[PDB]
């Protein structure tokens, strides 16, 4: 038994393990795809499911760490999730079908909202605010770096093309005297 | 009759003229400038990546 | 700008009528009178067939380039309105199965609060 | 009758073999340019794959007055192009928070069945 | 059976000021043709 650069390769094994189970486990909506803190809101919306909506905001308060953090006691979850998914699963042509008609109601209640609204105006306005401030800031560097490149040789090419219009009224005259 | 007139027809200036804390209809055009700000921010990130290199061979 | 044989700036550019193509003259005569053919598709073309009003034209800038123009602008706005529609397709037919999922794991919920407190209500009794 | 990129009635239609879709010729070579790839189902398709495939013309009324028409078509497709833009970032944040609940809840389930699993031990007691 | 236009650095012009003078430019210079 003589081990040699195996045990750091073992060691790196298991600490890329170790990182697999804590990355994997953490969140399912973090670590995939994609908010303000606001416990005023929590506070407002108590009065919905009256408890579930309470276990989501203080799960979307931790995960994100006016806010304060308490409990990361709660993501060794490894095990005990994919029980409880495999448990929802066995519980859960017919559903395709209410799933796709349910969307097209949901799909439906989007389209109405929207066409109703075109307190709100003034937060667009100020988004534009903020737009007009950017990007006509990045307009106005963009133009003055191109005027200082473009406008000499725009100068090139407007008396050029002065150039055509002198050179088109002396062949006038000359094809008439020819 | 516009040339015997010599009077052209007038274009909409109205998205110059736009205004904070205004109705519904205004609330159309401040979004009408937030649309022509992108349209404006994209066209000039095209000519950027061009160069004058496109003005010199033109 | 350009002659298609040698690839020089031509001095004295015709355009043959087989294959449109803006030619040297001294070159395409040679070619020409090496076999009556044009250099590109091997069409027959004689001297005579090679080519060197007033209406007073304009530089093309920035009415015709002005339609084509905005044709640009509508065609890439075409295109960024799907880059939406096949984003919507996918984020709704996720919201579609999240949805179910959902409605169909709160009816556990509402039976594991009610097992766990029945079980808590008949163990206290006894 | 209609391009299934942009709508339009399309003046020069081009069909895919990969997928069954007539598209416009223009709007397909300029996603071909992008990526190789066909926009419907992402099969690899090329430009030489396409097969190049009712016009009525419009007579709108009986000229200053097509250009406010012109003005007002541009403003009003800037708006539709924008109304469609923030509804989708919108359903996408809402498809958000109920991916955080749905993870929640099956944590909120795993409390649950252990008040339970000690409940049975105790009725067995 | 190419030619390359250079847009104007700023480049609503295009809606509004470009396509006035454009249809400007051809009703001023035909119905000075007519008088020629």
């Amino acid at each position: 038994l003589t081990p040699k650069e195996l045990l750091p390769h073992d060691s790196g094994q298991e600490d890329n393990e170790r990182s697999n189970i804590k990355s994997g486990k953490q969140l399912k909506s973090r670590i995939r795809k994609f908010f303000a803190s606001l416990p005023s809101p929590k506070n407002d919306f108590e009065i919905l499911s009256e408890d579930e909506k309470e276990e989501d905001a203080e799960i979307a308060e931790y995960e994100k760490e006016e806010d304060n953090f308490i409990e990361p006691p709660s993501q060794d979850a490894p095990r005990v999730s994919l029980v409880a998914v495999p448990l929802a699963y066995s519980t859960l042509k017919n559903n395709p079908q209410s799933a796709i008609d349910n969307k097209y109601n949901l799909l439906v209640a989007n389209a109405i909202n929207k066409e109703p609204h075109m307190e709100s105006r003034m937060q667009h306005i100020t988004q534009g605010r903020t737009s007009m401030k950017i990007q006509f800031k990045t307009a106005m560097p963009p133009t003055e770096v191109l005027l200082e490149s473009i406008q000499s040789k725009v100068e090139s090419i407007e008396q050029l093309q002065r150039k055509l219009q002198h050179v088109q009224p002396l062949e006038q005259q000359n094809n008439e005297m020819c | 009759a516009l040339y015997t007139e010599y009077l052209k027809q007038r274009n909409n200036k109205k998205r110059r003229t736009p205004d904070f804390n205004d109705d519904d209809d205004t609330l159309f055009l401040e979004e009408y400038r937030r649309k022509y700000p992108r349209i404006d921010t994209s066209r000039y990130i095209p000519n950027e990546s061009s160069e004058v290199s496109l003005l010199g061979i033109v | 700008m350009l002659c298609a044989i040698s690839g020089k700036v031509p001095r004295r550019p015709v355009l043959s009528p087989k294959s449109r193509t803006i030619f040297e003259k001294s070159l395409l005569e040679q070619y020409v009178k090496d076999t009556g053919n044009d250099p590109i598709t091997n069409e027959p073309l004689s001297i005579e067939e090679i080519v060197e009003s007033a209406q007073q034209a304009s530089l093309t800038e920035s009415i015709p380039n002005l339609l084509t123009s905005l044709q640009n602008e509508w065609d890439a706005i075409m295109l960024e309105n799907f880059k939406l529609r096949s984003t919507l397709d996918s984020l709704t037919k996720k919201l579609s199965t999240v949805m179910y999922e959902r409605d169909a794991a709160k009816l556990v919920a509402a039976q594991l609060l009610m097992e766990k407190n029945e079980d808590s209500k008949d163990l206290p009794k006894s």
